[PDB]
């Protein structure tokens, strides 16, 4: 969805109900503006490049905050102090307490816009990157539990009576071997090294290419197993009790989650507070760029005569023609003063 | 002293480690960037500091930056540099105040 | 309290030059156009044209930096009046 | 002192200089010198002695491995400037000569 | 029709090329390499391959740099070994793969004469498989490269330098601007050749040679945004050879961004699924470690076409692959650094 903003001035606040004469075009609502102090000419038109470099940045901000939107688990719920966006626009005003009508309209009412807005977009930019390393912590748990049992996390398949523990010259070693490989393991395990418990052979558990097996041998004969084991193609897998740890990983397997389910919801509040404060700050500026240039383009007696519009769809074509004719008899790209905004966020 | 000296050992052990990637991506650099240095890009004016009336002589560092190697892979690389360049000059920035 | 400049261009682009002045600065300016007569030359910029004079008041103090970028994109020349 | 040298090795050089810390003036010499398999005892110590009267250089970093062949030319140095530092090789890792001024 | 013959004059040289793929180190071999901890203990695990004791005479302390040159001294004399068999459909197109390193030669080559330094910059840092062992008038050349330029045409890249004005590259033109717009002309003369050989070195070349100019249309249009390079001199240097030759050269030369390169590699499908590389992701494989896996996965394909010329290009790239990876493992496992030792390039 598009928008359209366009002020006309030049009774001729009766003109602008003409063209709400034109039906087919636009519905063409009010958008009522409070006076700002006025006062200057030098900086107003420096003022003017600011608004511009303000505009295109908290638009972007503004559209950051919708693409990550879909990290949260498209749908347009986005409201807007109780408000969806469109009946905003009829009835949006300065809020009078947050942006004063009492200071100067043009630095120290957009500086509180922009340290308000960049405060918030650095708080976005910090917080939302701790939660995406949570689930990219989240990617690397369900990436342990899958593939092959070399290289799946072991965490589940353990048992105490597959290893001989008590260190003094014995130790379990893991091995896989592949199921095709598997006779040629089974009268080759015992001469693979020297010192081998020649019986030790039992399958703990398989896949559809291999099988995992337990080799209990001598502590000092691990390297000489395992290099003989590299050239007949049987991988070892070193084993400790930092299963003991993964079983706390099976916790950490339970953590990850449940502060994937106790972030979320500070995460949306946290999204639904701020880009509300950031899209009326978004309007705010737009109000601020439309008062100058309208004081420029048109007469400043006392005040310009303020009116805005509403949207168009597939007859902005014709409304632009409609409008090149009303306007270029008024002055001597766009005729008049024009601010392309644009509702949808993506 | 002997605090950032064991600290530059491992940022020139992060910045030899780049290095390897750098090469694995591209090629071999050790005749283009060899032969075609002319200016420098990083220089150091000495400023004093004193202690009880003892002047103390102090390295300042700064960039008169024209880049020698603006242009250096370019169709193979190009990526592994300038985070390689980035990785190097993070080192003189920190061998020019271990100095 | 302030608001002169004054210069000299070719007739042959005066009036693009009306034209893009009232675009950037947005109204609020004042230009009397004044004509010359056969052609003079500066060296470099430019051979050989016939030119006619500016008056570009303004009475700004920040358009002052919002002409002198049409000066130089039209190329033309001006005088400590 | 504006210059930075480095004698370093064939790997560390390539590093530096892609640092920006490499400067050929003709006349004089080159600010660096590649050290290779095939080079003296000799040639390092008078590239050391040239870093060490030259007036622009203010750092002369050298790699320790190649620091403990010209260690008796680099013992002998005890002025403040230029400052000689001794950083870590690919192979090579850490720790002697500067401690020879303070124990 | 094209396939009853090629055996009469290149039947000997397919079945020894294809003998030689069976050496290069397959999945098993390089899980082998990765669990060692010194290269000591890698040149013996290295002995159980084709390689076996090639490191034999060396030295004690074994150097990381040791290993690479005489990785890549062994492919040296299995390519040149072939070069000296292949009568003339093969021999031609032998050369023309040399001429990738001759280029890198060339280039090499004019800097020192730049700067006034001879002979003893060629010998010892000079690739072995593009060489100046011949047309000694190049050697002799000590002249500042307006009298060598004239040298330069008795070597077979003058073909290439009809593009390239003599007085142009004295120093008018960046060093690289010079490389990239000979490995320009070198793309289209080595298109040309192979569409010239009909058949199945015609389907099973170009298709590795389209995907090599668009690595080398999007890798100039990423790393030319922060220097002081023209969009029209980026345009010249795009290769006229590919896949985004019509439209998508002339969407390269307007990006100015990360993201407007993005989205044009977005019409191509093979060429989007690549771009997913995503270094804003603190580790993992980046955009290059993605276009490496996909320029082996054409090389790969290479070999199920049977009677063709472009066993012999895919063989090489392979081999230069194997080089890459060693010395990637060899590397992480003397600086001690085996946390990113997976991230080589299993061919096979």
């Amino acid at each position: 969805t598009e928008f359209w903003l366009i002020s006309a001035p030049g009774t001729w606040e009766k003109l602008h109900a003409a063209t709400t004469k034109n039906n087919n075009l636009a519905v063409s609502s009010k958008f009522n503006i409070p006076d700002l102090k006025v006062g200057t000419l030098d900086v107003l038109v420096g003022l003017s490049d600011e608004l511009a470099k303000l505009d295109a940045f908290v638009e972007g901000v503004v559209k950051k905050v919708a693409q990550y939107m879909a990290d949260v688990l498209k749908v347009q719920e986005n409201l807007l102090a109780n408000g969806v966006d469109l009946v905003t626009y009829i009835t949006r005003f300065q809020w009078d307490m947050a942006k004063y009508p009492i200071k100067q309209s043009l630095k120290n009412i957009s500086e509180i816009i922009a340290k308000g807005v960049t405060q918030i977009d650095n708080d976005l930019k910090s917080r939302a990157s701790a939660y995406n390393n949570l689930k990219g912590n989240l990617q690397n748990l369900e990436r342990k539990n899958a593939g092959s049992l070399l290289t799946r996390s072991l965490a589940e398949i353990v048992k105490k009576d597959d290893f001989v523990l008590d260190s003094e010259y014995l130790v379990t070693l893991l091995v896989v071997v592949p199921k095709l490989n598997h006779n040629d393991w089974i009268k080759q395990y015992e001469t693979l090294a020297e010192m081998v418990v020649p019986r030790s052979s039992n399958v703990l558990s398989e896949d559809q290419d291999s099988y995992l097996c337990n080799v209990t041998l001598f502590r000092k004969a691990v390297d000489d197993f395992r290099h003989k084991a590299r050239e007949n193609k049987f991988i070892v897998r070193d084993f400790q009790y930092n299963e003991e740890e993964m079983k706390a990983d099976k916790e950490e397997m339970n953590r990850l989650s449940t502060d994937k389910k106790k972030q979320f919801g500070p995460l949306v509040r946290w999204l639904k507070v701020n880009f509300s404060e950031a899209f009326i700050a978004w309007i705010h500026v737009k109000a601020l760029r439309v008062f100058v240039e309208s004081v420029l383009r048109y007469g400043l007696p006392v005040n310009f005569q303020a009116m805005l519009l509403q949207p168009n769809k597939k007859t902005m074509k014709k409304l632009r023609e409609v409008l090149y004719e009303l306007y270029k008899h008024l002055d001597s790209y766009y005729p008049y003063v024009y601010y392309k905004i644009d509702c949808n966020l993506l | 002293i002997i605090e950032t000296k064991m600290l530059m050992g491992e940022v020139m052990r992060e910045a030899a480690f780049s290095l390897a990637e750098a090469k694995f991506t591209a090629g071999d650099f050790s005749t283009t960037v060899i032969q075609n240095v002319n200016k420098a890009q990083v220089k150091i004016r000495a400023k004093k500091d004193n202690v009880a009336g003892v002047t103390l002589p102090v390295f300042e560092h700064y960039h008169e930056g024209t880049d020698s190697y603006e242009l250096t892979g370019l169709a193979r690389g190009g990526e592994q540099l300038a985070k390689l360049k980035r990785n190097y000059a993070k080192a003189v920035e920190l061998l020019v105040e271990l100095a | 309290r302030l608001g002169f400049v004054a210069g000299v261009i070719n007739r042959e682009r005066i009036p693009t030059f009306e034209r893009m002045l009232w675009r950037v600065c947005r109204g609020n300016v004042f230009l009397r156009q004044a004509e010359i007569e056969n052609p003079l030359e500066d060296p470099v910029t430019g051979d050989y044209v016939h030119k006619s004079v500016f008056i570009i008041f303004f009475q700004g103090d920040q358009l002052k930096n919002r002409v002198k970028k049409i000066c130089e994109g039209f190329r033309a020349s001006l005088y400590p009046c | 002192g504006k210059l930075i040298a480095v004698i370093g090795d064939e790997d560390t050089v390539t590093g530096f200089l892609l640092g920006g810390i490499g400067e050929l003036n003709k006349n004089r010499h080159p600010n660096f010198l590649v050290v290779e398999k095939d080079t003296t005892i000799n040639e390092i110590e008078d590239t050391f002695r040239q870093f060490l009267n030259r007036d622009d250089i203010g750092i002369i970093l050298i790699n320790q491995y190649i620091a403990e062949m010209v260690r008796h030319a680099l013992d002998a140095h005890q002025r403040s400037i230029p400052a000689v530092l001794e950083i870590p090789s690919k192979e090579h890792p850490y720790d002697a000569a500067k401690d020879s001024i303070l124990r | 029709f094209p396939e009853l013959y090629f055996n009469v004059d290149n039947g000997y040289l397919e079945g020894l090329v294809r003998g030689l793929k069976a050496g290069v180190l397959s999945q098993a071999d390089y899980l082998n390499l990765v669990q060692c901890e010194t290269l000591e203990d890698l040149k013996l695990h290295l002995q159980s391959t084709d390689y076996g004791n090639f490191l034999a005479n060396e030295a004690s302390p074994l150097t990381v740099s040791v290993i690479d040159d005489r990785l890549k001294e062994k492919m040296v004399v299995e390519f040149r070994h072939m070069r000296n068999h292949a009568y003339e459909p093969l021999a031609s197109f032998l050369d023309f793969i040399t001429y990738s390193y001759m280029i890198d030669n060339v280039i090499l080559l004019i800097t020192g004469t730049l700067h006034q330094r001879s002979i003893a910059e060629l010998v010892p840092k000079c690739h072995p498989l593009g060489s100046f062992e011949q047309m000694e008038a190049v050697n002799i050349a000590q002249t500042p490269a307006e009298l060598y330029n004239a040298i330069l045409v008795d070597t077979p890249l003058a073909a290439f330098f009809q593009d390239c004005i003599s007085e142009q590259d004295l120093d008018e033109m960046n060093i690289e601007i010079i490389r990239n717009t000979l490995y320009k002309a070198y793309l289209e003369s080595f298109y040309k050749f192979c569409t010239l050989l009909g058949g199945t070195t015609a389907d099973a070349m170009c298709p590795i040679l389209e995907f090599e100019a668009d690595r080398r249309a999007f890798i100039i249009t990423i790393n030319s945004f922060g220097t002081e390079l023209s969009k029209e001199d980026r345009a010249k240097l795009f290769p006229h050879c590919g896949r985004l030759y019509p439209e998508g050269l002339a969407q390269l030369a307007r990006a100015d961004d990360y993201e407007q390169v993005k989205n044009v590699a977005d019409y191509y499908p093979e060429y989007k699924l690549l771009f997913e590389g995503a270094g804003s992701n603190p580790g993992d494989k980046t955009l290059e470690d993605r276009f490496f896996e996909h320029e082996v996965k054409l090389n790969k394909l290479a070999f199920l076409n049977q009677f063709h010329f472009g066993v012999f290009y895919a063989f090489v790239k392979l081999k230069e692959q194997e080089c890459r990876n060693i010395v990637w493992i060899a590397e992480c496992i003397a600086q001690r650094h085996r946390a990113k030792i997976d991230n080589y390039i299993p061919i096979f």
